[PDB]
């Protein structure tokens, strides 16, 4: 029911794939770089719009849970034109903020409830 | 029966491992003099450093076994049981119990020995002050728990101090007329002078002398947003003082720079919403800095947003003359000599300069004075 | 525990055996907190209880563990004679009170975060109705609207409608609506759940679906809705991008929306804004204005900062009305917190009240 | 555990031992419901249950610790004679209702989350059927027909035909076409699976994946399809 | 627990002893479907099976715990003349054929979303 996760663990950049109720959970360390062209964005190209704060609350660490949200699929990070998700099935793009930006996908990836523990973050 | 009229007697207290006064009387009865004990148990506390150098020490405790102790004139009878089936999974090691066992026609004698070890827990007080910062939408320690700085070492002008102090007893003491009035309990206090004028320190030092941490954040900073502002000083840990610092960065620009995108965001509508609206109301008190008040906005300086605002420019003379003696205790005259060469000087200087300058070399008063002809310039070379 | 810590407090009972428990909460500043309490802990003891003796047996496993508080099983036998009231009862009962002393009802106030609500905060503590001041009629009428819509409750299941209720409250800012539906929350012990659609980026169906989980017990409070209304013709050309779509308003007001005794308080100031077509039972059912400042609100505030000072805000109603000016609420409280003890003053300064919105 | 509330309810005992059952629920707003239960708890007791004495005898676990509950496993041991009529039969039965009495049940509300299907909000109250009015011939004309398809799924299945039927309601103006639906739904007791044809970005094979899946016993309810035949490619000839 | 399931039907039987093994499945609509069965439980127990008398007995096996069902492990056997035809084969075909009967084989159909089929 619930997954605890070590963050330290995590570096920066770097993507993980974690297992809370068999569902798929993408752990991300953003970089300040993405932060700011993240949030340069405009709202307008989004078929979802929604902004970084309203998707996450810590600007450092991006939670998801990893399904397409066009059909059961699972995308894949560091992937897309956009440099954040891509999806193999039908070809959704997914910007840095896990955002549809391009493709049939109709919605953003949802958040699952999580907390902050420090050094740990606790998912469910 | 004679078990029964024993227990009657006598009181029998144990003292589960989980509770830490079971260690704490355990390093209580090991500093005993008083005390007859033939058992005895090492334990070893070690601490590897980054480097490979390690710390070690050791004692020893009663362990497992009775003992024989007299407290107060009373003998009391400890017995350490080991548990042979439990392991406390949460410490890693079997379960223990020390229970004593004390004639009750004297009183337990009992809460006497508890607070005794209170003592050894009083000692870790001495920390008094932890300044915390925004690393995300919460606040979490910048570092290490600082020293608190006593009040009296930062030197504003005269009266500001006093001044300062009163407004904001004055304001936390009468909680109960906000609560009856219905208003929100939050007051401001803004401080507006040129840099370097131990705004910072100022602050840092009030919140030593009333115990809450500081909360630092910086409106210059690129990444703020009204919404995760707003939700910053209100998510605020308790006992807590928010000081907020450049607060000029949205009376220049304002949205300019969030209509181009660049840099920073916040501007007035999160400063009123965060201050009023929706805000926590339980208890805070929130400083407010500013290097450029010329930058002013007229819809700031009414009550619900700031109702305190104080000119910090440069140090008077009486402020020299104090931190001089602060810096050289004692050495009457070698002051006077200062203040008036100072005089003939006849200068803007900030108090930072003149702590500078008096820490550079941690000098004589006299060495400070010989150089102090070139304060003029000494923002240069010095 | 809530017996234990009740029976420690028991004056007339006999314990030969104790046992510590310790509260130990390390304070990040570096201070400490330590409290002892010595509880009967395991063996037997007596207690007297208006007039029945029990006997009260403690014991342990000495084979369990329990995986959650990771300390071994214990329980607490009482026993004595059947011909009492079964005064377990009573005793069990006070045990509960003692524990729960604190009474610590306070108001939550919820906010959005993208399709669901989070906690905002520490629970506030309540601000009781009459702290808001209000023109006549227009408080207490709410209030029976209110009173008379929950109360009325079968009446709607009954006969068909899906037991909805919308309030308006509409007139020009600074007027503390806000301030007032938060003490009305707090008068009928109910959770706020704030949410602005002016200024946030809300997508017609994450709005919807806000609406409809909000958490039970809560009541739902929409800020400046002609925000929406604006946008339907200033967005299209704009891009302020944070619109929403009234239509969407309307299908999350009544079209699957939530039933479960739902109300809604909506507020604006530009009500020319609005279109009367969202004006519409289940759908905004009582409207009411709320304008600036009246006499009966400048009098009402002043016995509320000054109480029993009559003498002195009939002098004060005296000044206004040879001002004669119009100001809204917020404005007018500024003189009397910055005042706090010195109505006087107030008196003095009231020709500043012209430049009130610089200073004061 | 439903006997161990019912023989609280019970009354003609003989309880000499009794064990408190507490629920503790902390509201977020600071307040806490509590309530409190004696129910038998170990030790032995009795009954006299429709002129059969029933000895009771609870027990609990010396050694083991149930996960599910972390708490020891307990046995509860009826006992009586043969001669009855096995009235244990009757006394679960009239336990379980008790149970079921507490919750009786209501309609939920399905609403499209990309290709999944989820509630959207708590299970609204059943609305009676007689609740909302129509032109005579019409309400009873579609329920007596629903009836119909419901019993002729041997018609269907025997002979190979797709079980399935499809309804349209095409009233102009609005007149509680939704409601008349969820009345039917909840009068049924199937589940509601909403749909709005008039989302955007809504594909087509995201739509029949939706179609289908559904969860069970529900009942589909497309709104406005008229979307799909007006909404053609030439508000997207570009691709969208 | 086909055998017991079994047992529970076969009307040539004298059990003493009772268990109550319950069904309950809650719908999400907060409808609930329950069900009881009034298994032999622990003790022993005599049925008779093409003429042979087969004693039985049940056994909950404490210091132990299945931890996949997170029960105490539990244990049936059966006892009968060896000279005899032992007919425990014939018993678990018989109790086989209770369980199979539940299955008419339902056809499935998958269908590709990705490099890979999943069920329709
Ligand atoms: S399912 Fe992934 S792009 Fe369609």
């Amino acid at each position: 029911a619930k997954v605890e996760v070590n963050l330290a663990a995590i570096p920066l950049g770097k993507n993980v794939v974690v297992k809370w109720q068999g569902k798929p959970v993408f752990i991300r360390h953003r970089t300040p770089h993405e932060i700011q062209e993240a949030n340069s964005v405009d709202m307008s190209a989004l078929k979802d719009p929604q902004t970084d704060a309203d998707r996450v609350k810590d600007p450092q660490w991006l939670i998801m849970l990893g399904i397409c949200t066009h059909l059961g699929c699972v995308p894949i990070g560091e992937a897309g034109d956009f440099g954040g998700w891509f999806c193999p099935c039908h070809g959704s793009h997914y910007d840095i903020s896990g955002r549809i930006r391009k493709g049939p996908a109709p919605l953003n990836l949802e958040i699952p409830a999580y907390e902050f523990d420090g050094d740990k973050v606790i998912v469910g | 029966a004679s078990r029964v009229l024993y227990r009657q007697m006598i009181v029998d207290l144990e003292i589960q491992s989980k509770d830490k006064s079971y260690a704490w009387f355990l390093t209580w009865m090991a500093k005993h003099p008083q005390r007859v004990s033939r058992h005895l148990s090492v334990r070893t506390n070690y601490i590897q450093h980054d480097n490979g150098s390690v710390s070690t020490k050791f004692s020893l405790v009663p362990g497992p076994g009775n003992h024989w102790i007299r407290y107060k004139g009373a003998f009391i009878l400890i017995k350490r049981e080991r548990s042979a089936k439990m392991i406390d999974i949460a410490n890693g090691s079997p379960f223990e119990t020390v229970t004593l066992t004390t004639l009750y026609r004297d009183k337990h004698l009992f809460d006497d020995i508890l607070n005794e070890a209170k003592d050894i827990a009083l000692k870790t007080t001495e920390g008094k002050t932890v300044i915390y910062t925004s690393f995300g939408p919460e606040w979490r320690k910048f570092g290490q728990p600082k020293a608190k700085r006593m009040l009296p070492s930062v030197i504003l002008d005269s009266g500001i101090k006093e001044g300062i102090l009163d407004d904001v007893y004055d304001f936390m003491k009468n909680g109960k007329w906000y609560s009856d009035r219905g208003i929100p309990y939050r007051r401001g206090y803004l401080l507006y002078g040129p840099p370097g004028s131990g705004k910072t320190s100022f602050i840092q030092a009030l919140a030593g002398e009333l115990d809450y941490n500081i909360c630092i954040l910086n409106l210059s900073e690129n990444n703020l947003t009204d919404d995760r502002l707003n939700h910053l000083m209100n998510n605020m840990p308790e006992r807590s003082i928010l000081l907020l610092e450049d607060i000029d960065a949205a009376f220049n620009k304002r949205s300019q720079t969030g209509e181009q995108g660049f840099h920073s965001s916040v501007t007035f509508s999160g400063l009123l919403n965060a201050l009023d609206g929706v805000t926590s109301s339980e208890e805070t008190i929130t400083f407010m800095t500013t290097n450029h008040p010329e930058k002013l906005d007229a819809a700031i300086m009414r009550p619900g947003r700031i109702d305190y605002k104080v000119f910090v420019g440069n140090a008077t003379p009486y402020q020299v003359e104090k931190m001089f003696m602060k810096f050289y205790p004692g050495e009457t005259d070698i002051c006077k000599k200062f203040v008036n060469s100072v005089k003939e000087l006849d200068i803007t200087v900030s108090t930072a300069q003149l702590q500078g300058l008096f820490v550079m070399n941690k000098d004589a008063p006299h060495d400070a004075l010989k150089m102090v002809s070139s304060l003029r310039n000494a923002n240069h070379i010095f």
